[PDB]
């Protein structure tokens, strides 16, 4: 029956929120790093790209487990 | 000057007690700032 | 007794006989027409009420725009003052305006939708015009590597407009669904202003959706 | 029958809700102290390397559990 | 119907969400901390790791619960 | 049937969230105090000491009764 | 390290029942209870000692609880320190007394008879913590208390504090004493559910593995106990000086 497209939801809704939200922490954490002080402002981007990778590394995770629940 | 007595009542952690409240121990080099008169005629002040 | 119903149409198929949003636009236009030919003809070098609406809102709304945007705000004018001066007045004559959709023998997802097709229009013509390529720039380029969602971004664009199509037909319904269910339960609005709260929300609806189509402009900018 | 898929729908989201929150919360720590200050920088990045490998632990715990009953 | 296979699922994901919440909010305070003054350093490290552990034990508790059902 | 071990799986993971997340919340501020008046080391040992105990009480109520429900 | 064998079955219950009900109804709790009274009672004898100002001598350690104990009260309020100290250290040593015993040898197996048979082995333990109807009591006793000194001290203050807090429009009244009232059904629930925890994790925890598992366990469970006695002895003030204030 459903219980595959129930997976697929389950899958594409958990697993996306918590690094939904862990995207804005990182991008508001360099922000107001930078607004204190911008001469770090390359060592901050060198680090807001790497975070961000890692949190959709995990999204990412979450969501082609789902293209194979749909196969 | 009792604002300084304020912060120096609470700031108590040496590490934290950085810029001119580092009592740094082996003392090497001392300055010193000494005033005199523009000009003589001072009497024994200057000689002091 | 709850009787709302979707009137949900074909902006491309021929229009109804009924035509309710038709209808209501029309009657927005009008009202819009009647309140500039008072404010045009009776017109003064300090005229008070007449000049105000236009001091406080079209004037205002241009030094929004140009503060946000100074100098692209001049070459998107048309298309915010277009998506102001309706809609609103829309969903003020579409607020139990003496009908309620009673007595016949925004809310139009065609219309919405149109309205957001004219918003990418806009993107597609002006933004990225300074650049030409700057829809390329930061997608799948050199860099991509750190811009890897960058085409996913100009996605998210694409679906900005749907998204905002959708903000106007949602909520402007919502209200129209929120007066049917106190009609039935609870009339006259309910213990709390209704009626007022709808409105203001129609209102900041209109100035949001404004402001949205300035903000993707200047998003375009750069 | 689909129980199976929904579970490992429902494990991969609920290993990826923790840890994207998790590493949100690092890096916008690691950024804005590296913010206060420089020359503590390779201690924050040990800090931050032992915080995004304690997160992926548990990423990776969930993702081969979902492995695992996908045989 | 393969209940034990969402019940292993369930355990595994809801033991795991937590510690990557923890772990983030724990190590931005220290490293928060030390950018502020580097003296307590190995003090504060010590601080954390136990601290950390104790979410571990959770995760433990998690894994194992699944890993009984499991087998 | 397996719906006594979805309680169990249930009753351990949504037991751990808790204290899961709210230790390190506790230790996050036993660092922040330790960067910032570092004296109170000892009350800031005792106090983060009993919070945590507070919270592998509740987890370990949640454990517990897990194991009955598994018993 | 290993625990090959030791892990016979696990089984727990509500409460424990004992000898003596002819005469008297008497359950396991009441024989646990007499028992932490007769402790506490022979601690203060010879606490009290020589009683000539003797320093350490074991009486030392019990006169700076109590010292402790005092001061704690006298920082939450002054009001009712000196009379209503007396009832705050009743509780005092009593739950701590409680919390103890629990890790004695065989503190849930003593009284069984025996798995062999088991028909009528009631183990004539059941921690007086470990009991819904001493902490019932407990808490009824404590929440008369604190309603009996609000009366004594400010009368009008106990009814104004919830009818005439805000006479006009809503009041904190009602809510307010719904809280209180609840509040000593919560202080009951606490400590029918600690203590009674403790006991099902030494059960059950150990019956698996009984081998360094039961003993951070078991130290846990002995500063949780220690920490709800003195959450209870100072929350019994603290809702005395809430009334008072």
């Amino acid at each position: 029956e459903g219980l595959n497209l129930v997976a697929t939801a389950l899958a594409v809704g958990l697993g996306a929120i918590g690094p939904g939200v862990g995207i804005g922490i990182i991008v508001s954490g360099a922000v107001q790093a930078i607004g204190r002080n911008p001469e770090i402002e390359n060592r901050v981007v060198t680090y807001m790209f790497i975070g961000i990778a890692f949190t959709e590394a995990l999204a990412i995770f979450g969501l082609v487990i789902a293209f194979l629940i749909g196969f | 000057r009792e604002v300084m007595a304020n912060l120096t009542a609470r700031v108590v952690g040496a590490a934290r007690r950085g810029t001119l409240l580092e009592k740094r121990e082996t003392v090497k080099s001392v300055a010193l700032l000494v005033v005199t008169p523009d000009r003589g005629l001072c009497g024994s002040l200057v000689a002091n | 007794h709850v009787e709302v119903a979707a009137e949900v149409i074909f902006d491309g198929i021929p229009g109804f006989p009924i035509t309710n949003s038709f209808v209501v636009a029309i009657i927005i236009d009008i009202f819009v027409i009647a309140l500039a030919v008072a404010a045009t003809r009776n017109l003064q070098m300090v005229p008070r009420g007449l000049q105000n609406v236009m001091e406080f809102i079209l004037e205002s709304l241009y030094n929004l725009f140009r503060n946000i945007n100074a100098k692209y705000v001049a070459t998107a004018f048309p298309l915010v003052a277009t998506i102001f001066l309706f809609v609103l007045f829309g969903n003020w004559f579409g607020l139990l305006p003496g009908v309620g959709s009673i007595g016949v023998c925004a809310a139009d997802l065609n219309f919405t939708f149109a309205i957001a097709v004219i918003s990418f229009v806009f993107i597609e013509y002006w933004g990225f015009r300074a650049l030409g390529p700057g829809y390329l720039k930061k997608f799948f380029n050199t860099n991509g590597i750190m811009s890897f969602v960058g085409i996913i971004e100009f996605i998210s664009e694409l679906v900005k407009p749907f998204a905002l199509a959708f903000r106007l037909f949602g909520n402007i319904f919502a209200g129209e669904v929120l007066l049917v269910v106190m009609a039935f339960l609870v009339p006259l609005l309910l213990p709390l202003p209704f009626y007022g709260f709808e409105v203001f929300v129609g209102f900041i609806q209109a100035l949001i959706f404004a402001l949205l189509t300035y903000a993707f402009l200047n998003i375009a900018v750069t």
